[PDB]
RNA sequence: AAAAUGAAGACAUUUUAACGAGUAAGGAAACGAAAUGGCGUAAGGACAACAAAAGUAGUAAAGAUUUAAAGUAAUUUAGAU
RNA sequence: AUAAACAUACUUUGAAUCGGCCAAGUCUGGUAAGCAGGACUGGCGAUGCGGGAUGAACCGAACGUCGAGAUAAAGUGCCAAA
RNA sequence: GGAAAACUUAAAAGAACUUUGGAAAAAGAGUGAAAAGAGCUUGAAAGAGUAAUAUGUGAACGGAUAAUUUAUAAGAAAAAU
């Protein structure tokens, strides 16, 4: 048979030695670069082996402050933890802060003492399928050129499902207005004023 | 929009009388007047954000950053040690460094 | 697969006083002077070659591409590194003509051996072609 | 002796050259530095005033012991002279180069002194008889001069 | 230094431990587990496309100027002119 | 008692060297000397590094290329890290 | 007593006519595979000239560390049942 080091390639009608096989008996092989298997898929109800242990201060219904990322300084409500990724699933109810349903790692949030509680939140959807469904992905590599317009259409088609899952916010929004000054507190950016030393602040 | 950081002064590198070790940079966080107020900041992110007057035809960003972490205190007057991805430029002594609030352990 | 090649000192060990006189070239020579500043390892000027600067034995003499060098003068030279094409790389000698370089490059593609002078002594096919 | 640079468009440039010219290099190097870039019509008028001592040639680099003048105000140089021999030699090359433009068929009023260079030539030795039976050298300082005049037209580079 | 392995791999073998400043001075070549390791100049004798045209060269040698890479370094390698 | 097998005993061949200088809970000549000469040890010569502002000998400590950590002499109003 | 000084090309085919210039020369034209143009194979360093770029209060140069600018420079495969 062929030597383990010998991978024959087609000769473009060029000069080849007597020992080298001719073109008619050479079948080229596609270059293989991916040797590591991808992640497995388990049941939606079971938690991943790679699950973080949340801080004791972070409980469902509590209010958190986002201190990093695109929504830095905003306040949100912590519903539950994505068991398949370990990231918190928060909503700074869109009618109040404009923060949509998203996933944020627990290291970028501060757990405040203010708690909205709220049961019957109706989280029947909003799992790892939903967040992977509304993600905006690139245009691969070999998919023609498809410049510019790809992302604009993506937001339009995924917009409808985004609103559909905002039925979750219908409960917290009503409760939030019960506490005086809370709606103003939620909608306003978190700031560090003069004399606000972080090692002295308590939440 | 909001202030989510505390300004720290890049005083200088870890040094001796006649030597200098630019691997570690000393910072003076505002409001930290003693080493007992340092344990909060040990581990927080620190960024040196500067501005570069780029030309119109260049695609390099006009605002670049170097990030790093506060690793240990340095002395009894609330001075910290910070190690960055790349050593800070010595032209940046006396400038302000953003001390963020994450990784949050609150 | 390719390991991390670590160099302990990426600069050049220039001969002492070579920056002040044009007769003293930059090729290193250990100073044997009885009063020499460098050979006494004064602060500021204490940079001399030592065995301690030697790079790791595993990643020694290895080109940045991850392979070694194997000079070739004709097509038959390539046959010595066809079993080790994952380890070596052809490097056509500087005196090899352009007519012979095509034969080496054409054959090395057949034998799946990388050539580090693939664009050497090429014809004038750069403008108007 | 070859030219230091070649013109971008040969058809719109003219050349003149002199080799082993019996004129001081140190003096001529300063004269050619003064008229570099000025128009041919303007250059010929500057060189005549240097002859009759009405325009200065600033000795920027070779100014050891050179006396100050009143015409060296504004040039950032306190020293200047009126080299006549070097100015005349350039005047003969400028005329030769201009007559080459006319042969080519270029417009004279659009020509500038784009390039002009001076190089050190081979010196000729002589004898100077000194005290106590010593003899020293009495060496000339000749030079080569190149001149390239190009038609000046507006350029665009988007 | 000691254990292990050993006709040929290869990086002058594998593992473990200790060690590493230096003027005058010494350590010539060879020595498979090598009784220090190497770089460079020129000349002489051989080797250099293993199937009967067998190292490179007017499809551009040597030299020169530079650009990059390898080596702790002595230096080597290749591109362009 | 303690330590000692890359211990111990060497054999042969040979290089360079025999102008020395310094310190001191030491001495002799001298009014004294950064003078002259000695006993014991440690150094400089042959030796960089941290400290004494600077210094052949003082104090800490002797150097393959590096990363992190406790330290030495000694320091902590500014130059200058504390 | 007592030196220094070798080399165009295969072949002189060693420019040959015009314009500027007192002339030497220069610019065209031409020979030649190539000016190799007679101060003639190549053409280094010291020293200059031109062009591009950068810097600046009583020396200059070198080393470690970063920043800015410029240059080099890493890919066409592809998931779970």
């Amino acid at each position: 048979s062929a030597p383990q080091w010998f991978v024959p390639v087609k000769a473009g009608d060029a000069k080849v030695p007597a020992y080298y096989p001719t073109d008619d008996m050479i079948q080229e092989q596609k270059k293989k670069l991916r040797t590591r298997k991808g992640a497995k898929i388990t049941a939606l109800d079971k938690p991943a082996w790679n699950l973080e242990k949340l801080r004791k201060s972070i409980v469902p219904g509590a209010i958190l402050i986002i201190v990093a990322g695109k929504y830095a300084g905003k306040k949100v409500v912590f519903l539950k933890q994505c068991i398949k990724s370990g990231a918190l699933i928060v909503t700074g109810p869109f009618k109040i802060n404009g923060v949509p349903l998203m996933r944020i790692n627990q290291r970028y949030v501060i757990a405040t003492s203010q708690k909205v509680d709220v049961s019957k939140v109706d989280t029947t959807g909003v799992d790892v399928k939903f967040f992977k469904k509304i993600a905006i992905k690139k245009a691969a590599f070999g998919k023609t050129v498809e410049e510019d317009f790809a992302k604009k259409q993506y937001e339009a088609k995924k917009a409808l499902i985004v609103e559909k899952q905002k039925q979750v916010d219908e409960s917290i929004v009503a409760e939030i207005k019960k506490v005086p000054y809370l709606k103003e507190y939620m909608a306003s950016y978190f700031t560090l004023k003069n004399g606000d030393h972080p090692h002295l602040l308590k939440f | 929009k909001c202030r989510l950081h505390v300004n720290a002064v890049f005083m200088g590198f870890q040094r001796a009388q006649r030597n200098q070790y630019p691997n570690v940079a000393l910072l003076q966080i505002s409001g930290v007047n003693t080493k007992e107020d340092t344990p909060f900041y040990i581990g927080k992110r620190v960024a040196y954000v500067y501005k570069v007057n780029v030309k119109k035809g260049s695609n390099k960003p006009a605002i670049r950053a170097i990030f790093g972490k506060i690793v240990a205190p340095h002395g009894n007057h609330g001075v910290v040690k910070a190690r960055f991805l790349h050593n800070l430029p010595p032209k940046a002594m006396g400038q302000n460094l953003k001390v963020f609030l994450y990784p949050s352990n609150i | 697969i390719k390991p991390k090649i670590v160099k302990k000192y990426t600069g050049h060990f220039k001969r002492f006083d070579s920056n002040r006189f044009l007769r003293v070239k930059a090729s290193w020579r250990v100073p044997r002077g009885i009063d020499n500043r460098l050979r006494r390892k004064f602060k500021g000027t204490n940079l001399l070659p030592k065995i301690g600067y030697g790079s790791a034995k595993a990643t020694r003499n290895m080109l940045p591409c991850g392979l070694y060098k194997f000079p070739v003068r004709n097509t038959t030279d390539l046959e010595m590194i066809m079993m080790q094409n994952r380890k070596y790389a052809a490097e056509i000698s500087h005196a090899v003509s352009a007519k012979k370089r095509q034969e080496i490059i054409q054959r090395a593609k057949i034998l799946n051996i990388r050539v580090l002078n693939a664009d050497a002594r090429i014809k004038k096919q750069e403008v108007a072609q | 002796v070859k030219y230091c640079a070649k013109p971008v468009n040969v058809a719109k440039a003219a050349q003149a050259r002199g080799d082993n010219l019996k004129v001081h290099f140190k003096n001529t190097y300063e004269t050619a530095d003064a008229i570099r870039g000025m128009k041919v019509a303007r250059a010929q008028e500057f060189l005549k005033n240097v002859i009759i001592k009405k325009e200065i040639v600033p000795f920027r680099k070779h100014n050891g012991g050179v006396g100050r003048k009143a015409q060296c105000k504004g040039l950032n140089c306190a020293f200047g002279r009126w080299p006549v021999k070097s100015a005349q030699f350039i005047l003969k090359l400028l005329k030769n180069a201009v007559d080459n433009a006319k042969a080519k068929g270029l417009n004279t009023a659009l020509l500038t002194v784009s390039h002009i260079a001076v190089q050190e030539a081979r010196s000729s030795r002589r004898r100077l008889y000194r005290a106590h039976g010593s003899i020293n050298s009495f060496s000339s300082s000749p030079c080569h001069i190149e001149l390239i005049l190009t038609e000046k037209e507006k350029k665009v580079a988007k």
